[PDB]
């Protein structure tokens, strides 16, 4: 029922501030790949950006929103200044491990995985 | 009569007591707007009063102090400050009004 | 006797005298004043209270609490405020302590205090790293026990001991990556709790 | 009661002869030679080395190092799989596992200890009911491979029978304190 | 100052748990049984969540038990089975729900055990 | 745990005899050099009244002028029974800090000698075997005795709940347990209040006014261990 | 110990102090290894008689936090303690 | 004692071997097998009987401390021994 807000009134205001953060996010992601010698391009992070973002959409209320939003300007800070490394970036894309078939078959095959 | 006052940042006051008298006397200012009901009043009222009468019965610092009872006569006046300060935010805060929204009865329990 | 503790009453006496002090200047903001055996002061309050009642004990000249001995919390995940959040405050005019006391959930954010004590600073920080409760008017509020990108509260009473991922070096990428958990002895959990009741003081009633 | 350091009991004298004698500390650097006469001083004592291989540091009977399991002098084990070491060992570093033996006894058949998980903190032979594993001396047993410190019930078993000649006399040294 | 947002609460999102153990898994809530070896009933008075086991294989060099699961030593303990199924939602875990498995009051009567008519008589004192 | 050895007393005494001249060796080198001094006086300068706001404890507040030990205020131990000094600065630099410390390893010397003089005889543990184990032979020798080493070796003694703030005058500041206990053998929560945390928290602004190679003496001038900081 | 009158006498000079009776080196003064055998006493909850634990146990003498000022269930302006008295300068060394 | 199987692996004082056809045998190739060769089970056996004018008999080990709890056995069935859980030993009644 009725509760106390956070940083926001409604899911619009909260989206005004999630596009702002993309906003930020996008325009910096090369001077990343450029700071730290990542070998990926800048098309393949701006797709993680965009897949890390759409990953909570269905969200609705504005609290999970901001906090959301308050975690990312976390990261885009840690990130633009260089606190974080090639390592902590590159623990994104899961370069080093298969991920679980989403195959009933495949999973049967080897696993118990349900 | 003191060079120092035993700590850092505390500068010694040549013209003690009549800071004293200003700031008791300002706070008193403010506490005369609060409402007679307010405990805050009632308490700190009387603390002043009985610090005014300590000040204006012995001028010599050595023995004003161990009849206060704090510390150096600057702390005492930094408290003071911070009195009238506090005065000030608390007359703008509302304490003597009742409770605002009291929490679930399985909240304080312990052990659960 | 020898293998019992001593309890004097004195102290007893001047902290419940100075909970009902405390309560009724602050009818407002306050809830739940208790004195313990021990002797130890606790005053729950409301959420909308911190800044008012540190600034009251920390001003006040009949309190003098001064420095901040700690900033905690506590995860309770059986009550619908979950995270007790505790304020251990000292004063040396009167060498005593208190304990302030108030709840938050998650969404459900708290009032900084650096205006009050500049300690908290880091103690805030902490606790937003570790329970995951947001402050609201914090400079820099940021990882600062965990690494960069953790993703998780891990002192919560649900985030496993042991965690969700864990790091190795591997020579094709020339990194240290992360993956999933997979240890080579799970760690074993031992049931202690007895049947018997031990302490009958504490029995909840059925 | 307190105490003031770097604090005068009151103003010096600006008179001739300790100004004098500050700038006589000043200009012939008067405050450091004293510094040099306790290098020289400690130049010329016995330095408190000690040939290691050959020279050993003292100990006590006391120390707690590398394990051992013991035996009784029939040569019979001692642990009779009760568990509590491992229940008290904070690092969970022992696994046992056991079953009743061909002639009706409790003994063991698995007994690991995981030095790389050890504190080394003595609960496990402060709680064993019957001194059957101890915390020896040793100390110098390191390796090569994070393989060899795996122990097992027969790498302790052999080295009870190795140190069980010191460790029965530290044991009847030290078992009046206990 | 005070909005209303009536839709189901989700920290999903928050508690940064992944996909893997949020949805793959099935959390059971319950109050353990008493363990007939004892009588005491201090055990079966707080409810418990615990879920569902996963593999426990051998290690090949020491032979130790190995797992991958990270939520296999995760039991939780709540006054309520309220605040229980509601800390379940919170989360996102499909729960299953088990009933206070309460004794039935009995009627003993010492001197049943020594009737003239009965067949309660006792045969050794 | 156990009781002392034999040998052991009269060790330390030998000890404690040489340990003052020891201290003087070094304060010949360190304390009335030019260098020394340079590098330390007017460093990491802190007001007391800053200090309390930002947390401080120990010799980060007593080498501001005030008067705060938690053994001669909110003692613990037989401290109550035993006289030594508090060291108190003036200025509130390294230099006075260094002072302090010496002090105190000076008062520790006075402290040792009355415990010395002073060891009583007697049990060393409480004899309530439901907290401490009993001894080995009368747990082999008593039924009572070994079914509490049993319980306290498997599942230890319970502590009715409750919740503590224990302080303790650490070398290096009030070391804090707060502490939660539910009715079982294992606690709820223990959090560690260390000085390290507070005193670094304040490392930006000791650190004003000043160049690269004076931030390694303030550090050095907080003892900045940290395990009792990140935990 | 093993040093000649001279050298004892340039350290000694050198140092300010006598270091051959305060020396860092341990020569003999030392503990006996191989002490003797002990005999610890026993507590004083080793009697046979009065001794119940009703009397002594101690964790069973708690009790809840006595609550005061519950939500649900002209005085003086008093502290939670008397102020702390200021301490005195030692006797033995007030200065340095 | 040690007696050796098939493969050529000595037998251990619980019968432990990696069946010819394990994989595991790898990790003594150009090592060994850590092994005990004093069995308990047969040391415990070379010693003798206790005999005993009484039908009850304490246990310690040795040291009253240093061996093992107290315990007492009965020696009223003359058909066998009585053996004590802790040291093995094993008395009669006369
Ligand atoms: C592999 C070699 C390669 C070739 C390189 C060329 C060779 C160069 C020669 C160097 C030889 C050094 C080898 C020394 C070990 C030889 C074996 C031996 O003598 O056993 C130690 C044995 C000592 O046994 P100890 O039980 O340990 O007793 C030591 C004293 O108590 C403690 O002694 P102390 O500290 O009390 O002093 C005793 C005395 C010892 O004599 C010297 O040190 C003279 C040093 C030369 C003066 C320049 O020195 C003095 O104090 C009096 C003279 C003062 C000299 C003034 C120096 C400035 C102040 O005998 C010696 O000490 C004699 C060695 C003297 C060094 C001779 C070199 C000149
Ligand atoms: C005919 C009558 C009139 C004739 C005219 C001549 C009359 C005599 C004039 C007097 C001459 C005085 C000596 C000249 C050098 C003096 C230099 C000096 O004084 O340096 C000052 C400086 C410290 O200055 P400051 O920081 O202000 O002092 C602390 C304030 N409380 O001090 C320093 O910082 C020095 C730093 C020294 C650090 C290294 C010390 C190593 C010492 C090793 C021993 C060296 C001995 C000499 C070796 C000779 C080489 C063969
Ligand atoms: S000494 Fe090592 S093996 Fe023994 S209880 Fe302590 S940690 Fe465990
Ligand atoms: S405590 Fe001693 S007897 Fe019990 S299992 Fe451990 S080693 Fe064996
Ligand atoms: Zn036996």
């Amino acid at each position: 029922t009725s509760v106390k807000p956070i940083f926001s009134r409604d899911l619009n205001e909260a989206k005004r501030r999630v596009r702002e953060l993309y906003r930020a996010w996008y325009r910096e992601v090369p001077n990343t790949v450029h700071l730290m010698q990542l070998d990926i391009t800048v098309k393949q992070g701006r797709d993680k950006v965009r897949e890390m973002f759409m990953k909570n959409a269905h969200v609705t209320d504005p609290r999970v929103v901001d906090l959301l939003v308050i975690k990312g300007k976390m990261e885009l800070q840690e990130t633009i200044k260089v606190w974080k490394q090639r390592t902590h970036v590159m623990r994104f894309f899961h370069e080093t491990e298969t991920p679980r078939p989403k195959d009933f078959l495949s999973k049967f095959y080897m696993g118990h995985d349900p | 009569l003191k060079k120092t006052t035993g700590l850092v940042g505390l500068a010694v006051c040549d013209t003690p007591h009549e800071r004293l008298t200003i700031l008791y006397t300002k706070t008193l200012d403010i506490l005369k707007h609060f409402p007679k009901h307010a405990a805050y009043r009632k308490y700190t009222e009387q603390i002043t009063n009985e610090k005014l009468d300590m000040v204006k019965a012995e001028p010599d610092v050595k023995k004003l102090e161990a009849l206060l009872q704090g510390g150096e006569v600057e702390e005492v006046i930094l408290q003071a400050e911070k009195e009238l300060s506090l005065a000030r935010k608390m007359l703008k805060w509302k304490p003597w009004e009742p409770l605002v929204e009291e929490p679930p009865a399985n909240q304080w329990k312990w052990p659960i | 006797r020898p293998t019992v503790r001593p309890r004097s009453d004195v102290t007893h006496k001047q902290l419940s005298a100075f909970g009902e002090y405390v309560a009724e200047i602050l009818p407002k903001y306050v809830q739940q004043v208790q004195v313990s055996c021990l002797d130890e002061l606790e005053i729950c309050i409301h959420p909308d209270g911190v800044i008012p009642t540190l600034t009251f004990l920390r001003d006040h000249t009949n309190a003098q609490f001064k420095s901040l001995a700690d900033l905690t919390a506590v995860d309770v995940p059986t009550r619908q405020n979950r995270f007790e959040i505790v304020y251990n405050l000292l004063s040396l005019r009167f060498n005593s302590r208190i304990r302030v006391k108030t709840y938050a959930d998650e969404l459900t954010p708290i009032d900084s205090i650096v205006s009050v004590h500049i300690a908290a600073n880091w103690y805030e920080r902490e606790v937003w790293d570790m329970f995951g409760v947001f402050f609201f008017n914090h400079p820099d509020l940021r990882r600062i026990l965990t690494d960069y990108g953790f993703e998780g509260h891990p002192f919560r009473k649900d985030f496993p001991l042991t965690g969700y991922v864990e790091l190795r070096y591997d020579d094709e990428v020339k990194r240290v990556v992360a993956e999933p958990v997979e240890l080579a002895q799970e760690f074993r959990k031992f049931d202690l709790n007895s049947p018997w009741e031990a302490f009958p003081a504490y029995r909840q009633p059925p | 009661t307190y105490k003031y350091v770097n604090k005068k009991e009151q103003e010096s004298e600006v008179d001739m002869k300790s100004a004098t004698d500050n700038a006589a500390r000043i200009l012939m650097w008067t405050e450091l030679i004293r510094g040099l006469g306790m290098t020289l001083s400690y130049l010329f004592r016995e330095p408190a080395t000690i040939n290691y291989p050959f020279e050993k540091g003292p100990l006590s009977p006391r120390f707690r190092g590398e394990h051992a399991l013991r035996r009784y002098p029939s040569g019979e084990e001692r642990c009779i799989a009760c568990k509590l070491c491992e229940a008290i060992c904070p690092a969970q570093a022992i696994t046992i596992e056991a079953e009743p033996r061909a002639d009706g006894s409790r003994r063991t058949t698995r007994y690991d200890i995981d030095m790389t998980k050890c504190i080394y903190c003595g609960f496990c032979q402060e709680a064993c009911p019957v001194d059957a594993i101890v915390e020896g001396p040793n100390f110098e047993f390191s390796t090569e491979t994070h393989e060899e410190l795996l122990y097992n019930k027969e790498k302790l078993l052999n080295n009870g029978d190795k140190w069980e000649a010191e460790i029965a006399a530290n044991i009847q040294a030290d078992y009046l304190y206990r | 100052q005070l909005i209303t947002v009536d839709e189901k609460l989700d920290i999903t999102t928050l508690t940064g748990v992944p996909e893997e153990h949020i949805k793959t898994r099935k959390v059971r809530i319950f109050v353990p049984a008493r363990n007939n070896m004892q009588s005491g009933v201090n055990n079966t008075k707080k409810w418990k969540m615990e879920f569902d086991t996963r593999e426990r294989w051998e290690n090949p060099l020491m032979g130790w038990a190995s797992t991958a699961d990270p939520l296999s030593n995760m039991v939780l303990t709540f006054s309520a089975k309220e605040d229980a199924i509601a800390f379940a939602e919170k989360n996102g875990w499909s729960y299953d729900v088990e009933e206070k498995k309460v004794p039935k009051p009995k009627s003993k009567s010492y001197g049943a055990n020594f009737s003239w008519n009965k067949r309660t008589r006792v045969s050794t004192k | 745990h156990q009781d002392l050895p034999l040998g052991l007393l009269d060790d330390i005494y030998e000890f404690s005899k040489n340990f003052s001249l020891r201290i003087d060796e070094v304060e010949e080198m360190l304390t009335n050099n030019r260098i020394w001094r340079n590098r330390t006086v007017d460093i990491g300068v802190v007001t007391a009244e800053d200090a309390l706001n930002y947390g401080f404890s120990g010799v980060m507040l007593r080498g501001s002028g005030i008067q705060w030990d938690l053994r001669k205020t909110q003692p613990y131990d037989v401290y109550d029974q035993v006289e030594f000094d508090v060291p108190i600065g003036s200025r509130g630099d390294c230099y006075d800090r260094y002072l302090c410390r010496v002090e105190e390893m000076r008062q520790s010397l006075r402290i040792i000698e009355q415990c010395l003089n002073k060891m009583p005889p007697g049990e060393i543990k409480v004899d309530d075997a439901k907290v401490s184990p009993p001894k080995r032979a009368e747990m082999k020798t008593s039924m009572e005795s070994l079914i509490h080493h049993f319980k306290l070796y498997t599942e230890g003694y319970q502590v009715p709940p409750g919740a503590t703030y224990t302080a303790i005058e650490a070398p290096k500041g009030e070391f804090g347990v707060y502490l939660v206990s539910d009715g079982s053998s294992r606690p709820y929560r223990c959090k560690i209040k260390a000085p390290g945390f507070a005193h670094l928290a304040g490392l930006d602004k000791m650190s004003k006014g000043h160049m690269l190679a004076d931030v390694v003496a303030i550090i050095g001038t907080q003892d900045i261990v940290f395990g009792e900081i990140d935990r | 110990a093993s040093a000649t009158r001279v050298i004892q006498k340039l350290r000694n000079w050198a140092s300010g102090q006598d270091l051959q009776a305060k020396l860092q080196l341990r020569y003999q003064e030392i503990a006996k290894r191989t002490q003797p055998p002990p005999k610890l006493p026993v507590g004083p909850s080793h009697k046979l008689s009065n001794n119940y634990y009703c009397t002594r146990d101690g964790r069973r003498e708690v009790v809840p936090p006595s609550i005061i000022m519950s939500s649900q269930k002209e005085k003086k302006a008093v502290t939670p303690a008397p102020p702390m008295k200021r301490w005195e300068l030692s006797k033995d060394q007030p200065y340095l | 004692g040690v007696q050796v199987s098939p493969s050529g692996e000595k037998i251990t004082h619980t019968g432990q071997v990696y069946d010819e056809k394990d994989y595991r045998r790898v990790r003594f190739v150009d090592r060994q097998k850590e092994v005990n060769e004093n069995f308990a089970i047969d040391l415990i056996a070379q010693q003798p009987v206790n005999e005993v004018e009484h039908r009850i008999i304490a246990c310690d080990g040795g040291g009253g401390a240093l061996g093992h709890p107290k315990v007492y056995i009965n020696l009223d069935k003359e058909t066998k021994t009585g053996t004590c859980g802790y040291c093995g030993l094993q008395f009669k009644q006369h």
